[PDB]
């Protein structure tokens, strides 16, 4: 994480915690909420606590904050990012990555496949048989570890 | 909501 990121964070944790001390509580959260509108439950308010809270102490600190913040940006990143990795073989855009598509993309990039190598790697893929790749079946293809 | 609001609400809610 950057500075620059830290700092957004930082700003965005000391609007919740109202009164500096460290931590994000319950009541706090209501507070704040409240004195921006909002008007949610102590049963919402309990639920929005125990996601974040790692440590199982009660309260947000810092540290935990931090974690859910950095996740989701990254979360949200990995996403984006393999969606325009998607565009770059889907290339009518129709949402399905055809052996045509496929093959001429690999003609486009410099690549070398024959055939049959293109029709591998689309049944690879193709986890419900369609003979297509869909966006979900991309996505296993662009998180394997 | 608007986006304003939405972003601050879903620091938590998200
Ligand atoms: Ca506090
Ligand atoms: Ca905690
Ligand atoms: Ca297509
Ligand atoms: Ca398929």
């Amino acid at each position: 994480l950057t500075e620059e990121q830290i700092a957004e964070f930082k700003e965005a944790f000391s609007l919740f915690d109202k009164d500096g001390d460290g931590t994000i509580t319950t009541k706090e959260l209501g507070t704040v909420m409240r004195s921006l509108g909002q008007n949610p439950t102590e049963a919402e308010l309990q639920d929005m606590i125990n996601e974040v809270d790692a440590d199982g102490n009660g309260t947000i600190d810092f540290p935990e904050f931090l974690t859910m913040m950095a996740r989701k940006m990254k979360d949200t990143d990995s996403e984006e990012e393999i969606r325009e990795a998607f565009r770059v073989f889907d290339k009518d855009g129709n949402g399905y990555i055809s052996a045509a598509e496929l093959r001429h993309v690999m003609t486009n990039l410099g690549e070398k496949l024959t055939d049959e190598e293109v029709d591998e790697m689309i049944r690879e893929a193709d986890i419900d048989g369609d003979g297509q790749v869909n966006y979900e079946e991309f996505v296993q293809m662009m998180t394997a570890k | 909501l608007n986006k304003y609001q939405g972003f601050i609400f879903d620091i938590v809610t998200k």
